[PDB]
């Protein structure tokens, strides 16, 4: 019996199953309500430092595969789930969910109450914890562990995930026919965008590059004059772990491009870091929102999308300035979801409109972008 | 974007009676449509022709109608309503047809009717499979290479293009009605003829074979905002070729990648919005090629189904309620989402964190000849859902709560069995009912996932789960009870073991197993549902049992609580009557104080709706399942009454172990149902029982016949023996004898006891003679023959048995009346299904009284005293799968074979027949040409019922016989030869459509057997035929009559009663 367990800060325990490496696990405690999409969840820089829940009790049936991985590599710390398969049963899996666990050495358990986790999390909020796995898993290790964790609040996590040099990004989104383009020619590319990498998912840049925008990946740390530099057709500005707050050379660069005509773009911690250096203020969320049914409204059409969330650090609503306009809300708990800049040609999400894994939704978001684009380029 | 407010008024579509392929889910649509309507105050008017509907409660609705969905009286409903808008999403397929028919005859226009919810042309463009294919190339969607043909030349040609096999399917059809998969010609032309005449648009789509691809659908709900979500995706486990409402199917998807998955969400929504549905839910179906994900849509149904049901079930998103709301200008964004207390919007898409699995129940033991492999065409009676952590968990759940005896994979063969593998094999390749039993053989058998999944085409997702389950129970039979250890146990439980299960491969007794789990506090736990994995709080209390840790029951210490139990999966003899019943135990009682809890797994009812009870255990109705929330509930009293067999089996059991069984006791019912101790009250209170014998050889009984006089009903497939050789006869082809009263007329008792009164529920007259099973005949309330004296002592002789057998609630006892005497068929101390359409007829809901009198209320104290003799006269029909069935002979017996029913309410007995007549889809015509050919005994009745027609100008026909018989009294009719006389033979008449009428009548197992050829041939060419001469007098009575003429409400009717 390989054994694997997991408690939480408050001393609650979980007693279950090892699937993935040997080891321990120590991060936030978060849980996803996703019922497909694991690969892609696991893989989002987004969740470095965090222990992943997933409510959907089978998690692996589809094994997994390259084409469904949002960054070079798993960011989740540790992996929670009710019931690992048998066998992974899909025309794409290269690789069962254990084997890839094992190969990208993640501490992983199995066969435990999620749902008693969930509603736990969702009651008294997220909670720092650790998984142990392996012949004898201490349980006041386990504790002390989860104890220490430092915590994710005012923790810059950016910084740690971003890439070390810059460079370019030329490839598009996949497509069930051809799988996963050739990344592109320079010269098949009119617009040239600028991306900030704060812990960047593949997908939204592959779908930047589906619109006509060649990128320029940088390190989070980027001044905005070596950009600038660079005469960009527009900036954007990724999604990614940690708290943004803590992000003083982001706020700092970015207030600096707010002085510029230049688009702005930004998605999750993108949307944060564009209300800080614009006046805003950032809070942490109880739980946060994980999942990918998640009901926003587009406050301006009056429209609702199904989208696909993950975060759980929000701004805050009534510390918005007054160049600060509110663009979406969510549905589930009135919390804000989308800004823009009265005074400039920027505007953020707090989804994921690049979905992966997820509903297309939100997907529209990206196209103001181009428009921007388009436009400022006419001038 | 609120409601509308150029609407007051709406009329509401109802399904009509149960059928297979369209059952009970549209009882639980259309109520949640009503409630809803009412809910948002508007004026609520509906048809339904079931009388044993939720729907149809008078309270539920402004204006119920009862009546036949016949376009013509649905118009004189609206002439007489003049609702503002009429909504025809909720009734099934009948709701559709209706809706367009009304809508070509110009109806709609004539009193200004809008059509919500789908508008008729989104409802053509989905149903009219040219026009649905047509728009999936617009929209870029791919569907099979296929052929639309209008004729069997039309057809034929496809097929050349096609290639066997092909799959043919109507346009205007659901539930495979008229389809099939042919592999030649001859089953091609066979199933052609049969689609092309049964397709209201007389059309037909063929296409090439998709067979063995994955199945799903997907269940989407779009507003006038334009807003669209999915609310369930569903995975079929058995394949594209088997449809899948005869496919054990699960929630959510299983092995769909998100990429996958979300082009399949993308491709629902536009389907959607190609066809137009731009305020309400439709279900869309897709193929998809395993081997490379490509992806294929197959339909779409515009309106709520069998599948939205079960989403809604599933999910806990109650569709139909919100559909509704979103006829009437609501936007999802504005409506809350129930089961989170309303504290979020119904504008998301649900996740679940367990795994939704159904099963189809079928009851092809009661279709003699009948083919029973699965097909495109649906051949299930109902449907069993089950929730569970896991799929494993919520699969074996499933199975035990089938009602069919299993407790889990129960072996079909043995392993000894050399030929084993060859069954086997044969039941994997062509599915049947039992295959899931037989891929559990397969792997005792020596079978590999891949061998099975070569034949099946089921993933191997879902087999490599039942080999494990299997080795699991080879373990458990290696080590016995004594290996049977809390670890090990434990695990069992977790992967749905039920402790019969366990107790058979133990080799011990199923309480042995259940003491074990007592000694190890091995105890299930209780989730909810709650439409997002947990992200929100829920004030509801929907619950599933599985083997964790933490429970979500948190009963309640404060109420006297009340438990009813269901009865499972619907099947023949086990209908909505019951779960009507139920539900009315729970609305009740609830009314009155009680906390209710329903215990059922019944997907379609609307007894597992969240809002019919306080507490709602969606658990598999058995001991087990029902102790474990006995435990925890404690409750006051359980009902065991009324829900069927399924609860009625357990009664004595759970009284045993300790349940509090409230009203007549399992002793009481026990009585009743012995034989012996039945037999030994009749005596005891010294009333009339027909002659009987316990036999158990062959000439024993040949002597003991003798002694109680011919013919005999022998009881083992329950025959009509009419001599000494066809006693013989049936001996062979083979124990209770029962003296077979001829010539009777049989009736039916519902009455209600409190130990110290006996309320008269209602005497029903059957029109069908005693050996027509009384589930399978017409009748009347009151009787229309029967005379009141002889009516008296049926009261008195209830009455007597009543307080003899200690009826404490509904019982219902049958009678035949011979020769002015009066004998005793047999008691039943309990709701019968008689008891919905009674409770329609007079106006008292005896499953309410009932069920107070059972939880201490008596019938003084309500104040439900006498009994009601209704001013109108109310006539149940029934409606038979025969259709379904072509090899069988569509022949009445004493062997129920009904699925549903209609209710026919008149001024005459003559209005209220036509009405259940034309209600039951009678193909009856007030002119033309009959055909009569009817046995000896039937010979000197015959007569007047010639001329009856003749004086409804009627023109005749008639066998050798029957027309001789017919001259000696000068009545010559045409002479026509049997099959075997030669041409012309009624077969090419019929066929010919040279009649519009037949009465045909036959006694006697081989004299049936020779005759099956102008009953099939009746059936087949939609000519109207009765099987009994009080079938056919009453018909010719009805021909008097027009059941268009007038129309009423149930709460006018109700109003007339003094
Ligand atoms: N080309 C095909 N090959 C194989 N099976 C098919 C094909 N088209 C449809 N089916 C099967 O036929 C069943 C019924 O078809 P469907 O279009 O859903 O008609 P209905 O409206 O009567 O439900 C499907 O659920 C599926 O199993
Ligand atoms: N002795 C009998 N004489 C005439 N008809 C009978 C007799 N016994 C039963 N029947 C017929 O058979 C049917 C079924 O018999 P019953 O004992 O009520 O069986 P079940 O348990 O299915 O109700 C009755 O509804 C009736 O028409
Ligand atoms: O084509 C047939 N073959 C055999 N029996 C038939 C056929 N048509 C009618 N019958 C039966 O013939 C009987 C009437 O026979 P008659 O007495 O000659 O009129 C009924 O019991 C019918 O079911
Ligand atoms: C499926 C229900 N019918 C078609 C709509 C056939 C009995 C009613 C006529
Ligand atoms: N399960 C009984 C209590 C339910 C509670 N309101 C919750 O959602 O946690
Ligand atoms: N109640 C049964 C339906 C009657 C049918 N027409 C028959 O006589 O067989
Ligand atoms: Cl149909
Ligand atoms: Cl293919
Ligand atoms: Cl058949
Ligand atoms: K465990
Ligand atoms: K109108
Ligand atoms: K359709
Ligand atoms: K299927
Ligand atoms: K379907
Ligand atoms: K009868
Ligand atoms: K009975
Ligand atoms: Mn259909
Ligand atoms: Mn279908
Ligand atoms: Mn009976």
């Amino acid at each position: 019996i390989k054994s694997a367990l997991l408690v939480l800060e408050d001393g609650t325990q979980f007693h279950g199953r090892a699937i993935g490496a040997t080891g321990s696990a120590v991060g936030e405690v978060v849980f996803n309500t996703s019922m497909t999409g694991y690969q892609e969840i696991l893989t989002d820089p987004s969740y470095s430092r965090q222990i992943v829940t997933l409510t959907y009790p089978h998690i692996g049936n589809v094994g997994t595969n390259d084409a469904d991985e949002e960054s070079s590599q798993v960011h989740a710390q540790g992996l929670v789930i009710r019931d690992l398969p048998l066998i992974a049963s899909n025309f794409r899996n290269t690789e069962d969910l254990s084997s890839y666990l094992k190969r990208h050495n993640i501490v992983a358990i199995a066969d435990i109450d999620t749902r008693k986790l969930t509603r736990l999390l969702r009651e008294k909020g997220a909670q720092n914890g650790c998984i142990i796995a392996g012949d004898n898993p201490d349980a006041a290790l386990a504790l002390e562990k989860a104890r220490a964790f430092p915590g994710l609040n005012g923790m810059d996590l950016a910084k740690e995930v971003t890439t070390a040099e810059a460079y370019s990004w030329t490839q598009g989104s996949w497509t069930l026919t051809g799988g996963l383009p050739q990344a592109k020619k320079e010269d098949e590319l009119p617009f040239h965008v600028v991306a900030y990498d704060f812990g960047a998912k593949r997908n939204i840049l592959r779908m930047l590059v589906d619109r006509g925008c060649r990128l320029t990946i940088v390190p989070a740390q980027t001044s905005a004059e070596d950009v600038l530099k660079m005469n960009p057709d527009g900036i954007f500005l990724s999604n990614g772990p940690g708290d943004p707050a803590p992000c003083d050379y982001a706020i700092t660069a970015i207030q600096k491009f707010l002085e510029t005509d230049i688009p702005v773009f930004g998605i999750c911690l993108g949307h944060q870091l564009l209300a800080l250096a614009s006046g805003a203020k950032t809070v942490k969320m109880k739980f946060g929102h994980h999942g990918g049914n998640h009901p926003v409204k587009d406050v301006e059409k009056n429209v609702v999308m199904i989208t696909a969330q993950n975060h759980g650090f929000a701004v805050d609503e009534a510390t918005l300035p007054a160049n600060l306009r509110v663009t979406h809300k969510s549905l589930f708990d009135g919390t804000l979801q989308g800004i823009h800049r009265t005074d400039k040609p920027a505007f953020s999400f707090q989804g994921h409109p690049e979905a992966s894994p997820g509903p297309h939704d939100a997907a529209p978001l990206f196209d103001h972008f181009i428009e921007l684009i388009e436009q400022y380029r006419k001038t | 974007m609120p409601k509308r407010t150029d609407i007051k008024s709406i009329l509401i579509l109802g399904a009509g009676p149960i059928v297979i392929g369209q059952a009970c889910e549209f009882d639980y649509s259309g109520a949640q449509a009503c409630k809803a309507l009412r809910e948002e105050g508007y004026r609520v008017i509906n048809v339904n022709s079931n009388p044993a509907t939720i729907m149809t409660d008078p309270e539920m609705a402004d204006a119920t109608y009862i009546e036949p969905i016949h376009w013509e009286v649905v118009r004189k409903i609206i002439e007489k309503e003049r609702p503002d808008a009429v909504l025809p999403t909720m009734g099934g397929q009948t709701a559709l047809n209706c809706a367009l028919e009304l809508e070509r005859q110009g109806v709609l226009e004539e009193f200004g009717v809008t059509m919500i919810g789908a508008t008729a042309d989104a409802i053509d463009k989905a149903e009219d499979r040219r026009r649905f294919d047509v728009a999936m190339k617009k929209i870029g969607l791919e569907t099979a290479r296929s052929g639309i043909a209008h004729t069997m030349e039309e057809a034929l040609a496809v097929a050349a293009d096609v290639g066997f096999p092909c799959i043919i399917r109507p346009s205007f059809t659901m539930g495979g009605s008229g389809g099939g998969i042919a592999y030649n010609r001859e089953e091609f032309e066979e199933i052609c003829a049969r689609g092309l005449d049964l397709s209201p648009t007389k059309e037909l789509l063929i296409d090439e074979s998709l067979i063995g691809w994955k199945e799903y659908e997907m269940e989407v709900v779009r507003d006038k905002n334009d807003n669209c979500i999915i609310v369930c995706s569903i995975e079929n486990f058995d394949a594209m070729g088997i449809h899948t409402g005869d496919s054990i199917t699960v929630a959510p998807a299983q092995t769909l990648t998100d990429k996958e998955y979300q082009i399949m969400r993308n491709a629902s929504m536009a389907v959607l919005r190609e066809i137009g549905v731009e305020t309400g839910g439709s279900n869309v179906q897709f193929a998809v090629n395993p081997k490379n994900g490509r992806l294929i849509v197959i339909e779409m149904n515009p309106r709520v189904s069998r599948s939205s049901a079960l989403a809604s079930k599933a999910t806990g998103f109650p569709i139909a309620k919100v559909a509704a709301k979103l006829a009437v200008g609501y936007t999802l964004d504005e409506l809350m989402n129930d089961i989170t207390g309303g504290r979020t919007p119904a504008s998301f898409e649900p996740s679940i964190d367990y795994v939704v699995t159904k099963i189809p129940r079928f009851n092809f033991e009661k279709f003699a000849g009948a083919n029973d492999r699965l097909t495109t065409q649906m051949k299930s009676v109902g449907e069993v859902m089950a929730i569970g952590r896991t799929q494993q968990e919520s699969l074996q759940k499933a199975l035990r709560g089938l009602e069919v005896g299993a407790t889990g994979f129960d072996p079909k063969v043995s392993l000894d069995d050399p030929e084993a593998l060859t069954k086997i094999r044969r039941e994997l390749k062509d599915a049947g009912a039992d295959r899931i039993w037989y891929i559990a053989d397969a792997f005792r058998a020596g079978l590999s996932v891949d061998g099975v999944f070569n034949l099946t085409n089921i993933d191997r997702w879902f087999l490599v789960q039942i080999e494990e389950l299997v080795r699991l129970e080879e373990k458990v039979a290696e080590v016995g009870i004594t290996g049977l250890n809390a670890d090990f146990l434990r695990q069992l439980k977790r992967k749905g073991f039920a402790d019969a299960r366990l107790a058979k491969l133990a080799g011990v007794r199923e309480a042995e197993i259940r003491k074990l789990r007592d000694q190890y506090d091995l105890h299930p736990v209780y989730k909810r549902v709650d439409t997002c994995a947990a992200e929100f709080a829920t004030d509801t209390a929907y619950m599933y049992s599985t083997y964790e840790e933490e429970c979500e029951a948190n009963p309640s210490t404060d109420r006297e609580k009340i438990m009813v139990l269901g009865g499972g999966p619907n099947r023949i003899g086990q209908g909505i009557e019951f779960d009507y019943c139920c539900v009315h135990a729970s609305l009740a009682l609830r009314e009155d104080g009680y906390e209710t809890i329903m215990v059922n797994c019944n997907p379609e009812t609307v007894s597992t709706d969240y809002d019919t009870s306080d507490r709602l255990y969606f658990e598999p109705v058995t001991l087990e399942d029902v102790l474990e929330i006995v435990r925890i509930e404690k409750p006051k009293g359980v009902i065991v009454q009324y829900g069927g067999q399924t609860p009625l089996k357990l009664a004595r059991a759970l009284e045993a172990a300790g349940v509090p069984v409230i009203g007549t006791s399992p002793d009481a019912i026990d009585r009743a149902e012995d034989r012996e101790r039945f037999q030994h009250a009749v005596e005891r209170l010294k009333l009339k029982q027909p002659a009987n014998a316990t036999v158990t050889a062959i000439e024993m009984a040949v002597e003991k016949a003798k002694e109680i006089g011919y013919p005999l009903v022998v009881r083992p497939a329950m025959e009509i023996v009419y001599d000494e050789a066809d006693l013989r006869r049936y001996f062979q082809t083979a124990v209770l004898l029962d003296h077979f009263l001829d010539d009777a007329v049989e009736v039916d008792v519902d009455a209600i006891c409190d130990g110290e009164m006996v309320l008269i529920g209602g005497i029903m007259e059957h029109i069908e003679q005693a050996g027509v099973h009384s589930g399978d005949s017409a009748c009347s309330l009151p009787a229309y023959t029967l005379s009141q004296e002889i009516q008296d002592v049926m009261r008195q002789q209830v009455q007597k048995l009543a307080f003899e057998l200690q009826v404490r609630g509904l019982m219902n006892v049958q009678f035949a009346v011979k020769n002015n005497e009066v004998y005793l068929i047999e008691v039943n101390p309990r709701a019968a299904r008689t008891v919905p359409f009674v409770s329609k007829a007079t106006g008292v809901p005896l499953a309410k009284v009932a069920a107070r009198v059972m939880a201490g209320k008596s019938l003084a104290e309500q104040g439900v005293t006498k009994e009601v003799i209704p001013p109108y006269y109310s006539v149940k029909e029934v409606v038979l799968p025969f259709n379904k069935f072509p090899g069988v002979d569509p022949l009445l017996g004493p062997e129920m074979r009904s699925t549903g029913e209609v209710m026919g309410v008149g001024r005459t007995f003559a209005e209220a027949f036509a009405k259940a007549q034309l209600g039951s889809n009678s193909t009856m015509k007030k002119h033309g040409r009959a055909l009569l050919s009817v046995r000896e005994g039937d010979k000197e009745r015959v007569v007047d019922l010639a001329a009856k027609l003749l004086k409804q100008g009627f023109e005749l026909d008639a066998t050798h016989g029957t027309a001789i018989v017919l001259g000696e009294a000068g009545i010559n009719p045409r002479l026509v030869n049997k099959v075997h006389e030669g041409r012309p033979h009624i077969q090419d008449r019929i066929k010919n459509g040279e009649y519009t009428y037949i009465i045909n009548t036959t006694s006697g197992r081989r004299a049936i057997e020779d005759s099956r050829v102008i009953r099939r041939s009746a059936l087949q060419y939609k000519v109207h035929y009765d099987t009994t001469l009080n079938g056919g007098f009453a018909t010719a009575m009805a021909l008097n009559a027009d059941a268009t003429e007038k129309v009423i409400s149930v709460q006018e009717m109700h109003a007339q009663i003094k």
